[PDB]
C-alpha cells in the first residue's frame, strides 16, 4: 500500500502507468463519511407563548412580533448580522438605478 | 465597446444538432431592379447562381422580386423569426454568393458580444467544489475546540 | 456653387451612440463626446490585450488555491505535472480545479509523486535506478 | 522626507538603487552563452 | 454532486470560520495566512467580484 | 514554464514547437476521409 | 546520534515503493479500470481535447466556439484527434502527452459559421494628431460535442 | 409551443387570432406528428420525437418537472419496496450555527452506510436536499449519469 | 552590429539560421558574438536526400533528423 496524498478527503487515488508506458490511468473512488465520523441531527421546538385559558390568543401571542428601528440603527444591525460595513444598505439615486439591465442573460 | 453594447450567452436553436442538424435559414427575399446599374451583380446572380443555391439548399424558400428599386436588397428570414436584412447594392456575383452562404451558415441569433466562448450543461461531472470537498472529518465531528 | 452639409444629424449620431451610457455632459455634447469615445476605444483595446493577462493571473491564482488544498505549491505542481509530459494549459488545469476535485486530486498526487522520484534520482545519484512515472516516452 | 535632489538616474546624486543577485544569475548566464559562443568560433 | 441549484450554489459560496493560535507566533506569518483566507485566495472557485472571504478567528 | 527540462529531454522549449500537440492533423471527418491540411 | 535542528533535513523522510512491486500493482490498476470500462460501469464522461490552437474541456452535448474558420459545411460530423485527457466518476486517463485513437473518439457536428460582433481597434498618440480605427470581424465556427466514446484496449 | 414556434409551426398553422394561443399550437404540432407517423413509418416518427422533444429534456432536472412533495416520504417508501429499513439523517459537516447565514450538510445512512447527503441553509433544507439526492440517485436521474443515445439504430 | 546582424540573415529572433564554419562568416560572428547563440549543425542520419527533403526537421538540442514523423 502507497499513496502519495492521504485517501481522507472525498477520494482515494490509486495511479497506474500503462505497459505501453505511453498513458496514466488514475482510478479514484469516492470516499464516503463514516458513521462515527458525523453527530446526530439538533431539534429545537419549544412553544413558550401558549396559555392554558386562550389558545387563539396565544397563537397571536407568537405572531404578533413587531420592531422598526431608524435607517441608522437599522443599519448597524443589519452589518453586525451579516459581518459587512454600513455603506452596502444606504440607497441609490435614479441615474444608477436607471441603468441597471431589467433582463440580464442567464447561463445553464 | 463591451459595455456599450449588449450580450449573450453561447446557445443554440431548440439544440440544434443535437438530434439532428437543422439549416436556421427559412426563407430568403431577393428585392433587385431590371434596369438600375446598382442592381447588375443581384441580376448576374439571380440568372447563374441562385438556382444552384436553391437546389443546393431545400429548405429555404427564395423568392426573387424585380421592381423599381435603386438600392437592391436581400432579406433573410430565420426559423426563431429573426430578420436580417443586407445591401446587395454594387456588389460582385462572388460577394453576392459569399454573403449568401453566409447568410445561409449562420443561425439567426444576434450578432453581439458572447460572453463565453464554451456553453455546458451541467459541467459538475463527479462533483463540484465546495469547501468541505478536501477537509477529513473528525471522530464525532467536534469543533477545534469544542470538548466532548 | 454654395456646398452645404445636408447629413451633419447622422454625423452626429454616429458618434453620440457610442457615449448614451456616459455620465455628464459626455453623453450629450458632441464637443465633449467625441474625447470621450475616442478614449473609450483606445481603453478598449487596452483591456483587449490586458484581458488575457488578467485571466490568465486568476486560473494561476485558481491553481494555487487547488494546490495548496492538497499541500502542494504552485511551482511544483506545474513543473512536475509537465515532467511527466501532461501539457494541459493553466485554463484547462483552472477548469479541473472546480469541476472535477477527483481528477486534480489524481494529478497533484501525480506531481507529487513525480517530485518525490526527482528527489530520490538526485539524492541517490545513480544512473541504473530510474523511477516509474519519470520515464520519458518518445514521439510515436 | 528622504528627498533625491534632481532627477532620479541623471544627476550627480543619483538613486542608490543595488545590484540583485537575480540579476547576477542573469549576468553570469548570459557569459556563460558566450563563452559557449566564442568557443564555437574558434576553429 | 447531483444536488438542486441553489443547494449547490449555497454549499460553494459557503463561508467558513477557521481557528488560528498566535500563542509564540510571528505577527507577519500568521497575518499571511489570515490575509489569504479573508480575501480568499484558498478557494479555486476565487474571483474578485465575488463576495468570497471567509471568517478567521485568531486567538 | 519547464523549458530547461524540454531542451534537456530533446523536445522544443515551447510545447507548440514541433510537437505532436502542433504536428498532426487536430480533426478528421466521421467517415474516416482525411481532412484538407492546416495553413500552419 | 545528536539530534539537533539541522542535524536532520526539515522535511518527511520519503521511502518510494519496489519497482516490481509498483510494476504489479500497476498492472492490477490497469486490469481494473479495463475490466471497469469493459463492463461499462461509467456514467458520462469530460475530454480535455486540443482544438484549433487551444484546449477545451467539453462533455457529451456541449457547445463550443472556435475563432477561425473550418473547411466544412454545416451539419459535418468531425472526430477531435488531439485528445489530451478523459475523466469519468471513478477513473480518469492522461496522455504523454496525448491518447491514443483506438482508445478515445470525441466527434462534433458543426452548427453555425457566422461571423464575430464588430470589436474596434483604435490607436491614439497625444498631440501627434495621430488616430487610427479599425473595425475587426472574425469568422467562427460553433461545434456541438455529440458523444465521447472509450475503448477497453488499455494496456 | 417553444418547439413549435422554433420550427416555424405557428407560421404555417392556419387559425385565426395569430398568436395561435399554446393550446392551438400544441394542437397542430400534435397533428403534424401525425401527419408524419401516417406517412412515415413508426421508427421515423420515434426518431423526429427523440430529435425534437427528448433534446427539451437537456440540462433539466428530474424533480424540476416532477414537483414532489414528501421527498423522504417518498424516499422511504422506495427503500421498503427495496427491502430497506429506513434511512437515518445524521449530520455530517457543518460551518456557523448562530450566524445569518449557516451552511448544513445531511447525510443518509441506511445501516451505518452513506447513501447520500445534501447540503442546505438550515438543518431541514439539508435533510430535505439529501432526500432528494437519495431518491435521484435510486431513481438513476443523476447528473453524472450516461446521456441520452443519439444515433441511428 | 545592427548592420551584421542584418547581413547575417538574424533579423527575426529565436529563429536558428545554417551558416558555414568559414572565417569569413566567423568573423561578423565574433563581431556579434554577444547578442547570438552559436551551436553547430549535427547530422545523425546523414544528409537530407531529394526524396527526404520535405519529410525533415531541426530538434532543438541541434540535429536535423532526416525522417520526421513516419506514417
Ligand atoms: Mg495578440
Ligand atoms: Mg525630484
Ligand atoms: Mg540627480
Ligand atoms: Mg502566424
Amino acid at each position: 500500500t502507497y499513496s502519495s496524498l492521504p485517501d481522507d478527503y472525498n477520494c482515494k487515488v490509486e495511479l497506474a502507468l500503462t505497459s505501453d508506458g505511453r498513458t496514466i490511468v488514475c482510478y479514484h473512488p469516492s470516499v464516503d463519511i463514516p458513521y462515527e465520523h458525523t453527530k446526530p441531527i439538533p431539534r429545537p421546538d419549544p412553544v413558550h407563548n401558549i396559555e392554558e385559558t386562550h389558545d387563539l390568543v396565544l397563537k397571536t401571542r407568537l405572531e404578533e412580533k413587531g420592531e422598526h428601528l431608524e435607517q441608522g440603527p437599522m443599519i448597524e444591525q443589519l452589518s453586525k448580522m451579516f459581518f459587512t460595513t454600513k455603506h452596502r444598505w444606504y440607497p441609490r439615486g435614479q441615474y444608477h438605478r436607471r441603468r441597471r439591465k431589467p433582463n440580464p442573460p442567464k447561463d445553464r | 465597446t463591451a459595455r456599450g453594447t449588449a450580450s449573450r450567452f453561447l446557445t443554440s436553436v431548440l439544440h440544434n444538432g443535437l438530434g439532428r442538424y437543422v439549416q436556421q435559414l427559412q426563407r430568403l427575399s431577393f428585392s433587385l431592379s431590371r434596369d438600375a446599374p446598382s442592381s447588375r451583380g443581384a441580376r448576374e446572380f439571380v440568372e447563374r447562381e441562385v438556382t444552384d443555391f436553391a437546389r443546393r439548399n431545400p429548405g429555404v424558400v427564395i423568392y426573387v422580386n424585380p421592381r423599381p428599386c435603386c438600392v437592391p436588397r436581400v432579406v433573410a428570414e430565420y426559423l426563431n423569426g429573426a430578420v436580417r436584412e443586407e445591401s446587395i447594392h454594387c456588389k460582385s456575383v462572388e460577394e453576392i454568393a459569399a454573403l449568401v452562404q453566409k447568410l445561409a451558415d449562420q443561425s439567426g441569433l444576434d450578432v453581439i458580444r458572447i460572453r463565453k466562448p464554451f456553453h455546458t450543461d451541467s459541467p459538475s461531472i463527479q462533483g463540484q467544489w465546495h469547501p468541505f470537498t478536501n477537509k477529513p472529518t473528525t471522530l464525532g465531528g467536534l469543533r477545534p475546540r469544542e470538548v466532548q | 456653387l454654395r456646398s452645404r452639409v445636408t447629413d451633419r444629424y447622422w454625423r452626429v449620431q454616429e458618434v453620440l451612440k457610442h457615449a448614451r451610457h456616459f455620465r455628464g455632459r459626455k453623453n450629450r455634447c458632441y464637443r465633449l463626446a467625441v474625447r470621450a469615445v475616442t478614449r473609450a476605444f483606445v481603453k478598449c483595446t487596452r483591456a483587449r490585450r490586458l484581458k488575457k493577462r488578467s485571466l490568465r493571473t486568476l486560473w494561476i491564482n485558481r491553481i494555487t488555491a487547488a494546490s495548496q488544498e492538497h499541500g502542494l505549491k504552485y511551482p511544483a505542481f506545474i513543473i512536475n505535472l509537465i515532467k511527466c509530459q501532461v501539457e494541459l494549459n493553466r485554463k484547462v488545469l483552472a477548469d479541473l480545479a472546480i469541476y472535477e476535485p477527483k481528477t486534480f486530486k489524481s494529478l497533484a498526487a501525480l506531481a507529487k509523486r513525480r517530485r518525490e522520484e526527482g528527489f530520490a534520482a538526485a539524492l541517490g545519484d545513480g544512473k541504473e535506478p530510474d523511477g516509474i512515472f519519470s520515464r520519458v516516452v518518445q514521439h510515436r | 522626507r528622504n528627498r533625491i535632489p534632481g532627477r532620479q538616474w541623471i544627476g550627480k546624486h543619483r538613486r542608490p538603487r543595488p545590484v540583485s543577485a537575480q540579476a547576477k544569475q542573469n549576468m553570469i548566464r548570459r557569459l556563460e552563452t558566450e563563452a559557449e559562443n566564442q568557443y564555437w568560433l574558434s576553429r | 454532486s447531483s444536488f438542486s441549484k441553489a443547494p449547490q450554489q449555497w454549499a460553494t459560496f459557503a463561508r467558513v470560520w477557521y481557528l488560528l493560535d498566535g500563542k509564540m507566533q510571528p505577527p507577519g506569518k500568521l497575518a499571511a495566512m489570515a490575509s489569504v483566507k479573508l480575501q480568499g485566495l484558498h478557494k479555486p472557485v476565487y474571483h474578485q467580484l465575488s463576495d468570497c472571504g471567509d471568517h478567521v478567528v485568531i486567538m | 514554464a519547464g523549458s530547461q527540462w524540454r531542451l534537456q529531454q530533446g523536445f522544443a522549449a515551447n510545447p507548440s514547437g514541433y510537437g505532436p500537440l502542433t504536428e498532426l492533423p487536430d480533426w478528421s471527418y466521421a467517415d474516416g476521409r482525411p481532412a484538407p491540411p492546416m495553413k500552419g | 546520534v545528536p539530534k539537533t535542528s539541522l542535524g536532520s533535513p526539515p522535511w518527511p523522510d520519503i521511502v518510494l515503493p519496489d519497482p516490481v512491486e509498483e510494476t504489479r500493482h500497476h498492472a492490477e490498476v490497469v486490469g481494473q479500470v479495463n475490466e471497469l470500462i469493459a463492463a461499462g460501469r461509467y456514467g458520462r464522461l469530460f475530454a480535455v481535447v486540443h482544438f484549433a490552437g487551444h484546449q477545451w474541456k467539453v462533455t457529451a452535448e456541449d457547445l463550443i466556439l472556435i475563432e477561425n474558420e473550418l473547411d466544412v459545411a454545416c451539419g459535418e460530423r468531425i472526430r477531435l484527434e488531439k485528445v489530451l485527457l478523459v475523466g469519468a466518476d471513478n477513473f480518469t486517463l492522461l496522455g504523454k502527452p496525448l491518447l491514443g485513437k483506438e482508445l478515445v473518439r470525441v466527434e462534433a457536428t458543426v452548427i453555425e459559421k457566422t461571423e464575430s460582433w464588430p470589436k474596434i481597434n483604435m490607436k491614439f498618440q497625444k498631440r501627434k494628431n495621430y488616430q487610427r480605427k479599425r473595425i475587426t470581424v472574425n469568422p467562427q465556427t460553433v461545434l456541438r460535442i455529440n458523444s465521447i466514446e472509450i475503448a477497453p484496449c488499455l494496456c | 409551443c417553444h418547439v413549435a414556434r422554433n420550427l416555424a409551426v405557428e407560421q404555417l398553422a392556419l387559425s385565426a387570432e395569430f398568436p395561435v394561443p399554446p393550446p392551438v399550437l400544441r394542437q397542430t404540432f400534435f397533428a403534424v406528428i401525425g401527419a408524419l407517423l401516417q406517412s412515415s413509418g413508426p421508427e421515423r416518427t420515434a426518431l423526429f420525437i427523440r430529435d425534437f422533444l427528448i433534446t427539451q429534456m437537456t440540462g433539466k432536472e428530474l424533480f424540476e418537472m416532477w414537483t414532489i412533495t414528501n421527498p423522504m416520504g417518498l424516499l422511504v417508501e422506495e427503500l421498503k419496496k427495496r427491502k430497506i429499513s429506513a434511512p437515518e439523517s445524521r449530520l455530517t459537516r457543518q460551518s456557523g450555527s448562530t450566524t445569518a447565514l449557516p451552511v448544513y450538510f445531511v447525510g443518509l445512512y441506511c445501516d451505518r452506510k452513506l447513501i447520500a447527503e445534501g447540503p442546505g441553509e438550515t438543518v431541514l433544507v439539508a435533510e430535505e436536499e439529501a432526500a432528494r439526492v437519495a431518491l435521484r440517485k435510486l431513481f438513476g436521474f443523476t447528473e453524472n449519469r450516461r446521456p441520452w443515445d443519439y444515433s441511428k439504430p | 552590429e545592427k548592420d551584421i546582424i542584418k547581413m547575417l540573415g538574424l533579423e527575426k529572433a529565436h529563429t536558428p539560421q545554417v551558416h558555414k564554419n568559414i572565417p569569413s562568416v566567423n568573423a561578423k560572428l565574433k563581431v556579434v558574438k554577444h547578442l547570438i547563440r552559436i551551436k553547430p549543425l549535427k547530422l545523425p542520419q546523414g544528409l537530407p536526400t531529394e526524396e527526404d527533403m520535405a519529410n525533415t526537421c531541426l530538434k532543438s538540442n541541434g540535429e536535423l533528423v532526416v525522417r520526421w514523423l513516419l506514417n
